[PDB]
């Protein structure tokens, strides 16, 4: 867990200040879960994690050098094209998870200001609506056989639109 | 009387003009048709009790039945105007129907988002 | 937190535990019955404790437990969402489920399979909580179509029948014809926000939202017996008594009440869906009130009560009360339970009579029972300071104390007075006449499994309205400045009509013929709905399935424009060629003319 | 049930039919006991009345008069005895009504759990099997010359004879299995 | 001996091992590109002569 | 991948080389093993497709139904082996090559990686399903049925040739990766009209489409109970597999000359529920509800969608399942009464108590269940024709609730009312029956746990 | 009428051999076939099959590209650049035609 | 009495009264119980249609 990534904001509890005679059962339900359910599962886990730091190991995250564009070599050069296919997929499936992660922190942010998510989540759903934009520039509207080549296409379009716009 | 039946409120027997004719016709007919019913009858329960079956009774009155409504059907089939024009009709009309409906959206949405004034927010799976 | 999230998931643990024993030997060793009853005792006493923690601090949760699949940008993970809603209905549908198992065990004992039965029962209980804490709109499809499923399956728990098989089958149509608009909500929600989880929904504030708010209202009149799909839960009688009380009245059907309730922050800014949900549950309040009135059968009666009351939540949400539809289902559920409960108590006593032409005096000779019944009936009417007091009062006064439709403020508050009518009729009927059952008397309440779950519902009848509506966190301002009139119209009128039907009762043991009124046969048959379009819909259906599809277009069109043409085609081409007379004079004459033809084409081509 | 129907009712038959529907339906009407005791006999009071008709197409004018005025006046929703056609827990016992052919499959580890009952079992059956025989026979010989026939059986007519087709009609599940 | 019925469990997995065999075999036939790739274009570690084989 | 393909060869000697007796049990238990074996092609830990050699790959679309072909055998093996429990010696070893030499096409067929030997072997696989159904179905129909299956295949195949040659001159392969990378666009000339209508025609034949699906209810209705299990499970499939593969070299055109059949589509997955409504024969109910549901997969595919290409391989993988699971329970009834039509045996539950769970469990996930892999596939193509259209949701929902009806008929038919007691035959359930249900069920439930697998190439 | 034989009678299978699997006549075989069935359908395929899916590492990159996509939000806010520009590609290495 | 002969496949296949299994007698011993049928008597065309739990013809009241 990563806060930089999932931001978490920090916890503000109010102290109990109880104002009654009775006894709160939950404090009490919750003495009683600490002892019976909370210590031996500890217990459990501690000794699970001691086995674990005999026999520990170590694997690493993948690195993947970056290859010629599509851009950058000749229209039927099956070799080029495949390299650039695959480092095109690679970037897409990465894009996805991209799209997952903001997703993830908009809908943790509106059940966590909760009655106030229309005024305290101003900053998550401006970053999810600038990404979202910017992940339909790139990708909506491939076919489910979406390629390298398509998605140069429709940037080619676009930038022609966008730059007859701007003559006119 | 006042009750007017219906094709799916059929008339009553009770209220029924020929239930209360006593023509010796009728009474004939009537006695043929039990007649059919009993020998029919007594066919089927000698089978069902007969304590050497071995399996069940097969229905010569279902194997004509499914025969008809299946394999018999083409061979008694003679094309007719109705017949073609019923046809045609169903057929090809919910097709022409359906195909108008899909273009016109299609086309309009097409239109749509050519101008620019199509709101597509968050839509990033299609 | 720990203690929460570990509650909130030990009671699924706990309900599929029995599910579990069920396919093992041990269900042989051990009682069955006892075992469930004790699992769904644990699980509402561990649900207890999530909400007392709401109760005190009001937190609401979101608990990702699995990620089942990623879908491209689009995660679909087993999400539970615990909030006001969820947290007070699990734990009132746990309380009536542990009534009613401990009561089916004594109502089918006789009936082997009782085992079958109790998984059953327990398979509804899951699949209903699934329904009702799940983020997801994909995990509250699986809630909503196992909900249907299960009603099938006990709807017709006795197969042998066939108007059990037709209403099984009835309910099952009824409810995917709602099943179509939870879909198109779905879909649109899918291709609009690109989530189906209900806190990226909640940013679908100030979009248009007509077409996905008309889907999810669709699919609430489907599943909760409005006007529109509303015959399938009269019908839904055929199954046992047990079914009934928990299924179709208690729990099942308050399904798309809790999905509206559910989406309320989207709905509360679309006027039309608004004006549409006023209307229908008026409609259909006054209509079941009606149909209720003239109905010469126990189980229908307070099938046609639920139904009336399930009108009265929609016009609640046709206001902007979703809180308080949600506090009028959460008080509902105990004593409608109780009274199907008491219903069955009386069947059973009796030797399966369900007519209550062939009841009366049940309070001089089951005691206990009547007073049950006549606790849950004025429960049910607004007697102050009852379970339905703190729901049906606030409910009739935002009624009036609102903007709203003439006509469908009028026959709410006619629905209102119908409702103590009927609740009259069955109290008189069944309770305050001489002995017309059969004169062999065998009646006998005096057994633990009877008794102890019907007191829990009556205690529950009497003071659970109270605690909760003091408990409860406040969710929306009342409207508490009104004119006399408007406050006390409530028990004005539920006064009146229990008078107005005291005295037509009271009439009918005068020597007077009852003549037949159109009116009459107008609410005993239930309006004709059923009677025209029961025969006259699927009629027209299987008549074209049949007539066109098949026989036209399959079995004679289709074949003659393509097989059959093309072998007549080449049968007729193989006669033409090959009929020669097989005389060298005519092969060398067709030579000839195969010589002729060649030089006449090289002669034309140069 | 039991028996079969004629190939046609008799007048008084169908007299008897709507007196009883008749009977029934004004129960239906009047819920009270009294009040149907009441209407009951001013109700056989008037089928009285015509008891003594003796011009047999003013019997069937009448009939037909009684039969309208009865689909005029119907209770909408009649009183069905539970077990009857169209009532509650009809069909209800259906589903364990398992006919008695089905124990010829029972594996011997199953019938070893009710050795007496098989037992049993194995004389009835070898009472069929010694029976069929002779009562076909006596269906075959009992046949009327002329077609005009009947649902109608035979009882045993000599001795040590089982009624012809009795199998059936005995061994048949029973109402509350 | 009982060969002559036993025997008859070995073509099975005869059939996977030649299955093997010959997936090694067209695996070497395509040894081009073995470490010519843009990408997984490292150099031979140290008493290694090939990246895959 | 010939690690799996040459011990299904192998198979082939083992049948005619084992002992009468054990020869079943060899057989089955060897396919049990290359089912197993199959599962090496689920080790994808990357987005580069496996590519074994020049003549064979796997791709996410490829793998799921080359599992299933695996798969299925040893199930055909054991709903076989009772309908052919009287025939010689020689004729059951003849059968079970058949439907060896069925699975060995298939796995080649659906590893190909040319188009051109794609097309050889899905033209091959006919002939051990014309001798399978003509040579051991049991009425007199089952030659005219053969017939129309050949002839309606060939007839929509030759064009398919056609362009297939076509394509191989003008571009110089027809080596589905390099076809894939060098695409270009068509022109909308008529000529190029022709020829996506010569590339599709046969697999739309094959899936089957609405107008020309005549073919299939007569196979299923005429066919042994491994033919029938075959066919829907794999060789409806085989048109779906193939336009997926097709279409990536027939763009643009798709995209108005979909229309046509995306509405007979649309249109004939509502006259065919509706069949299935009134069919008599329970055999020809299952073939007529498979042709609704594979009227989705065609619309899908046409459309053209992450979301469509996904549902259509779940839809394709879990109808394989399903239809099949019913084909069998159909056929342990068939054995016992020698009838089809569904109205003849009634109350079944009554003595078939498990038999009628699995009835139930098939029925459900026949009209889709939450969370089944069934309604996972028919969701998102419904969502993908949503976007498409706005409108499509109405046929969707009319044939929705259509499904329910028919699926639900079916199981109230069969398994509940009154017993039909004049049935003395109806024996105990097999241990064998039972089985084969639970080896149909227990793939779905674990696929329904675990989507990922069977999703298709765009997710 | 020809020379043909008559239709053979039903069969009780569990009337002999009551302990009938459905799969042969001969009980030993029929037991063999069972226990062979089971086995290799159940403990070997399913059993063995469902752990090694299971233990499919990083299916299709569904883990790598959830890594790879935390490391780049975080690479990226830390650096002010945005999570996701609207051009895949440079636009400089494209050569747009001219008008 | 058979159909019209308007050529839709009808052919041979006699007609009879188009009224549902429900309007049967209840009370009787049918050989089909729940169809309400003898065994060999006619089956109507849309017997499918008209079996006791779909279309139901009966009289009514009203
Ligand atoms: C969040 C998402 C939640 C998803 C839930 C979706 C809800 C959908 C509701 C569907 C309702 C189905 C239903 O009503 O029951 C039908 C069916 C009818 O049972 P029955 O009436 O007792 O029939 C008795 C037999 O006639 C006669 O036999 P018996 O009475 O003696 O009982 C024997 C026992 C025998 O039990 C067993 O043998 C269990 C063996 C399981 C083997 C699984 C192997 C897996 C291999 C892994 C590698 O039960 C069975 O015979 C059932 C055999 C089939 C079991 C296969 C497992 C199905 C799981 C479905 C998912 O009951 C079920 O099997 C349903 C199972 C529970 C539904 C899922 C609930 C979640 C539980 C997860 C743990
Ligand atoms: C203001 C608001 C106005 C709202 C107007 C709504 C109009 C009605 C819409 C619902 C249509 C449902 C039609 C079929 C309902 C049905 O027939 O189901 C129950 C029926 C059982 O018959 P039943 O009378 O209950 O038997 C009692 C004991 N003998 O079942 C049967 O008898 C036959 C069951 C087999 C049916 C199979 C064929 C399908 C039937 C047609 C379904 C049509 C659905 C149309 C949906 C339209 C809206 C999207
Ligand atoms: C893919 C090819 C398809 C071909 C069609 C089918 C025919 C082939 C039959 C092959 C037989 C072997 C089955 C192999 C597929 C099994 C798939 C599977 O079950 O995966 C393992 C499953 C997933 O668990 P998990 O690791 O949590 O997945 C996380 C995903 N994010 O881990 C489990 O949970 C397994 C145990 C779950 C039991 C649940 C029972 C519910 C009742
Ligand atoms: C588009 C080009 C495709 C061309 C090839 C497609 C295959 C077409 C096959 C053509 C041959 C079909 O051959 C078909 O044989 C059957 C019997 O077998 C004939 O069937 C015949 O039955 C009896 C006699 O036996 C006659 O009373 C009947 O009128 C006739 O149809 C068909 O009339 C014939 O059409
Ligand atoms: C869109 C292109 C793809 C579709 C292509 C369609 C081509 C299909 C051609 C298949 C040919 C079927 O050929 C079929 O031969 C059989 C013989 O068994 C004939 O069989 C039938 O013939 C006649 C009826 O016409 C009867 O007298 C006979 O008893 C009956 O068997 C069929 O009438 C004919 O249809």
């Amino acid at each position: 867990w990563d806060k930089d990534v999932y931001p978490e904001p920090p916890s503000r509890t109010p102290a109990p200040s109880p104002q009654t005679s009775l006894p709160n059962p939950i404090t009490y339900l919750t003495k009683a879960y600490d002892l019976v359910v909370d210590w031996p599962v500890t217990l459990v886990r501690e000794f699970i994690e001691r086995q674990h730091a005999k026999n520990r190991t170590y694997y690493y995250h993948r690195q993947y050098r970056r290859v010629p564009d599509i851009t950058e070599c000749k229209e039927g050069d099956v070799l080029c094209i495949y390299e650039a296919e695959m480092q095109w997929r690679r970037d897409f499936k990465v894009d996805q998870e991209i799209m997952n992660i903001i997703q993830e922190r908009l809908k943790a942010c509106q059940q966590r200001e909760g009655e106030n998510y229309q005024q305290n989540c101003a900053k998550e759903l401006e970053q999810f609506t600038k990404v979202t934009k910017a992940y339909q520039d790139r990708y909506l509207d491939l076919g489910a056989y979406y390629s390298a080549r398509k998605c140069l296409a429709k940037q080619k379009q676009r930038m022609l639109e966008e730059r007859k716009a701007a003559r006119q | 009387s006042k009750y007017k039946p219906a094709p799916l409120a059929t008339l009553p027997s009770t209220l029924d003009p020929a239930e209360y004719d006593v023509s010796p016709e009728t009474r004939r007919a009537q006695v043929e048709r039990l007649s059919i019913r009993a020998r029919l009858k007594r066919e089927y329960l000698l089978q069902y009790n007969d304590p050497k079956r071995v399996s069940h009774i097969e229905d010569p009155a279902l194997i004509r039945w499914t025969y008809a409504r299946s394999a018999n059907i083409y061979p008694n089939f003679r094309p007719t105007p109705k017949n073609s024009l019923l046809g045609a009709v169903a057929g090809f009309g919910p097709l022409i129907f359906w195909y108008y409906v899909f273009k016109t959206d299609r086309d309009r949405k097409e239109r749509l988002i050519q101008e620019g004034k199509l709101d597509r927010k968050f839509n990033i799976s299609y | 937190m720990n203690i929460f999230t570990t509650s909130i998931l030990l009671i699924f643990i706990l309900l599929l535990s029995p599910i579990l024993i069920s396919m093992s030997n041990l269900i042989k060793h051990i009682n069955f019955p006892l075992y469930t009853t004790t699992s769904i005792k644990f699980s509402f006493i561990i649900s207890l404790l999530p909400l007392l923690m709401f109760f005190h601090n009001n937190m609401e949760y979101m608990i990702t437990t699995w990620h089942w699949v990623t879908m491209n940008s689009m995660e679909l993970k087993m999400s539970f969402k615990t909030d006001f809603f969820s947290i007070l209905f699990t734990s009132v549908a746990l309380f009536v489920t542990w009534s009613i198992m401990q009561f089916s065990s004594w109502y089918m004992h006789s009936d082997p399979n009782i085992n079958r039965f109790i998984k059953y029962l327990t398979l509804f209980l899951i699949t209903m909580l699934i329904l009702t804490s799940a983020n997801n709109m994909f995990q509250l499809f699986i809630g909503w179509e196992g909900v249907g499923i299960m009603s099938f399956l006990l709807i017709g728990w006795w197969y042998g029948r066939t108007d059990a098989n037709t209403a099984a089958l009835q309910a099952i149509l009824y409810n995917r014809i709602g099943d179509i608009g939870f879909i198109l909500a779905m879909v649109w929600f899918s291709l609009n926000m690109n989530s189906w989880e209900l806190q990226q929904i909640m940013f679908s504030n100030n979009n248009d939202n007509l077409i996905p708010l008309m889907g999810l209202l669709i699919a609430a009149t489907g599943k909760s017996a409005q006007f529109g799909l509303h015959p399938w839960l009269p019908s839904a009688m055929e199954g046992p008594t047990p079914v009934s009380a928990l299924l179709h009245s208690s729990t099942m059907v308050v399904a798309g009440i809790f999905l509206l309730v559910r989406f309320h922050p989207l709905t509360t800014n679309n006027n039309f869906i608004l004006t549409t949900m006023l209307c229908l549950g008026a409609l259909t309040t006054l209509f079941t009130a009606i149909c209720a009135l003239t109905q010469n059968d126990i189980k229908k009666i307070i099938a046609f009560s639920t139904s009336s009351q399930l009108g009265l939540m929609m016009v609640t949400l046709g206001m902007n009360q979703p809180h308080l539809a949600f506090l009028h289902i959460c008080t509902h559920a105990f004593f409608k339970a109780m009274l199907f409960m008491c219903s069955g108590s009386i069947i059973h006593s009796l030797a399966d009579e369900q007519d209550i032409r062939k009841m009366g005096n049940i309070t001089k000779i089951m005691p206990f029972t009547s007073s049950c019944l006549v606790i849950g009936s004025l429960a049910l009417t607004g007697m102050p300071f009852l379970t339905g007091f703190y729901s049906k009062d606030l409910i009739i006064e935002a009624i009036n104390t609102c903007n709203t439709n003439a006509w469908a403020l009028l026959i709410t508050l006619i629905a209102t007075s119908m409702t103590a009518m009927y609740s009259m009729r069955i109290i008189y009927f069944v309770t305050m006449t001489k002995p017309r059952f059969p004169p062999l008397i065998s009646i006998n309440e005096n057994d633990p499994d009877l008794m102890n779950p019907i007191k829990r519902l009556a205690f529950g009848s009497i003071f659970a309205g109270f605690v909760i509506s003091y408990n409860i966190p406040p969710t929306s301002i009342p409207v508490l400045t009104m004119p006399w009139f408007l406050k006390t119209t409530a028990l004005i009128i539920s006064v009146l009509g229990f008078l107005i039907a005291l005295e037509l009762n009271n009439l009918t043991m005068k020597l007077s013929m009852n003549k037949a009124n159109p009116y009459s046969s107008f609410s005993t048959l239930l309006g004709f709905f059923p009677s025209i379009i029961h025969r006259i819909t699927p009629m027209k259906s299987l008549n074209l399935s049949l007539k066109t599809s098949l026989t036209l277009l399959d079995l004679i069109w289709l074949e003659k424009t393509i097989p059959k043409s093309t072998s007549t085609l080449h049968t007729n081409m193989t006669t033409l060629t090959t009929n020669q007379k097989g005389l060298i004079k005519l092969y060398f004459m067709s030579f000839l003319i195969n010589i002729i033809l060649i030089i006449i084409l090289y002669s034309i081509n140069l | 049930a039991f028996c079969a129907p004629p190939a046609y009712l008799t007048h008084q038959q169908k007299v008897l039919r709507l007196y009883k529907r008749a009977l029934r339906h004004l129960e239906s009407w009047c819920i009270h006991r009294d009040k149907y005791r009441y209407f009951a006999c001013l109700m056989r009071a008037r089928f009285e009345e015509h008891k003594n008709e003796k011009d047999m197409m003013r019997a069937t004018q009448l009939l037909r008069e009684a039969e309208e005025e009865f689909w005029q006046n119907q209770h909408p929703q009649p009183y069905i005895f539970p077990d009857s056609p169209g009532g509650t827990s009809f069909e209800r016992y259906e589903c364990y009504k398992v006919p008695e052919w089905c124990l010829d499959y029972w594996h011997p580890s199953e019938k070893a759990m009710y050795p007496d009952y098989f037992s049993k079992r194995e004389q009835w059956k070898k009472l069929r099997m010694e029976s069929w025989d002779r009562e076909v026979k006596q269906l075959q010989e009992e046949t009327s010359p002329d077609g005009i026939m009947t649902e109608a059986l035979p009882p045993a007519r000599r001795e040590g004879d089982l009624p012809p087709l009795w199998w059936h009609i005995v061994t048949r599940p029973r109402e509350r299995p | 001996q009982l060969l002559r019925e036993h025997w008859v469990h070995i073509l099975v997995p005869a059939g996977f091992v030649f299955g093997c065999y010959l997936d090694r075999k067209d695996d070497e036939k395509l040894t081009a590109f073995r470490n010519k790739s843009m990408l997984f274009q490292r150099e031979l570690r140290p008493n290694e002569e090939v990246t895959w084989k | 991948m010939l690690k799996i393909i040459l011990p299904s060869l192998m198979l082939l000697p083992l049948t005619w080389l084992s002992s009468p007796k054990k020869t079943w049990t060899n057989v089955t238990s060897y396919s049990f093993l290359i089912s197993l074996t199959s599962l090496t092609l689920l080790w994808q830990t990357d987005e580069n497709y496996k590519n074994f050699s020049n003549m064979f790959s796997s791709d996410p679309l490829s793998t799921p139904l080359i599992i299933l072909t695996a798969w299925l055998l040893p199930l055909m093996l054991m709903a076989s082996q009772n309908h052919l429990k009287k025939d010689n010696n020689v004729l059951q070893k003849l059968y079970i090559s058949m439907l060896i030499s069925l699975q060995i096409l298939l796995i080649m067929t659906f590893s190909a990686t040319e188009l051109i030997m794609f097309y050889i072997l899905f033209e091959a696989t006919l002939i051990p399903t014309l001798i399978i159904i003509t040579r051991w179905g049991n009425q007199t129909e089952r030659l005219n049925a053969g017939i129309y299956f050949l002839f309606y295949t060939l007839i929509g195949s030759i064009p398919l040739l056609i362009a297939l040659i076509l394509i191989q001159n003008h571009v110089g392969t027809l080596n589905l990766m390099i076809l894939s990378f060098t695409t270009h666009t068509l022109d909308a000339s008529w000529s190029n009209n022709l020829l996506w209508l010569a590339c599709m025609m046969a697999f739309l034949i094959k899936m089957p489409l609405y107008g020309v699906h005549l073919w299939l209810p007569k196979a299923h209705v005429e066919a042994p109970i491994a033919g029938s299990m075959i066919l829907a499970a794999i060789l409806l499939k085989l048109g779906s597999y193939g336009m997926i593969r097709i279409s990536i070299i027939l763009d643009p055109l798709t995209k108005y000359m979909a229309y046509p059949f995306i509405l007979l589509s649309l249109w004939g997955m509502i006259m065919t529920s509706s069949i299935c409504l009134r069919q008599t024969d329970l055999k020809s109910l299952i073939a007529y509800s498979s042709v609704s549901h594979m009227a989705l997969v065609i619309a899908s595919i046409m459309i053209q969608t992450p979301w469509s290409f996904m549902g259509a391989t779940m839809l394709m993988i879990a109808h394989g399942l399903t239809s099949s699971l019913l084909f069998c329970l159909a056929n342990s009834n068939y054995e016992r009464i020698h009838s089809r039509t569904m109205i003849m045996a009634r109350g079944l539950q009554m003595v078939f108590p498990l038999m009628a769970t699995w009835w139930l469990m098939a029925s459900l996930a026949n009209l889709a269940l939450p969370p089944s892999i069934n309604l996972m596939g028919e969701l998102f193509i419904t969502m993908s024709l949503f976007s498409w259209s706005n409108f499509t949701i109405i046929l969707m929902g009319i044939n929705i609730i259509i499904t329910g009806m028919y699926s639900m008929y079916m199981i109230i038919t069969t398994q509940r009312g009154k017993l039909t007691n004049h049935m003395i035959n109806l024996q105990p359930s097999h241990t064998r029956e039972l089985t084969l249900m639970a080896l149909h069920m227990i793939p779905l439930i674990l696929l329904t746990t675990s989507p990922k697998l069977i999703t298709g190439l765009t997710m | 009428q020809w020379q043909e034989d008559p239709e053979p009678e039903d069969e009780n299978v569990y009337a002999k051999n009551p302990d009938f699997h459905g799969y042969d006549s001969d009980p030993v075989v029929d037991v063999w076939n069972m226990r062979a069935v089971f086995f290799f359908g159940f403990s070997i395929v399913l059993v063995f099959g469902t752990t090694f899916v299971a233990y499919v590492p990083d299916y299709r990159m569904q883990e790598w590209a959830r890594r790879e996509a935390e490391r780049l939000v975080k690479y990226r806010e830390v650096n002010g650049l945005p999570i996701m520009e609207s051009n895949y590609f440079d636009p400089s290495k494209i050569q747009l035609p001219e008008d | 009495e058979p159909y019209p002969d308007d050529g839709m496949g009808y052919g041979d296949y006699p007609m009879l009264p188009n009224r549902s299994q429900h309007e049967r007698d209840p009370w009787y011993q049918w050989d089909h119980s729940e169809l309400r049928m003898n065994w060999g008597e006619p089956i109507h065309w849309d017997l499918d249609m008209y079996i006791r739990n779909r279309v139901d013809t009966s009289p009514t009241p009203v």
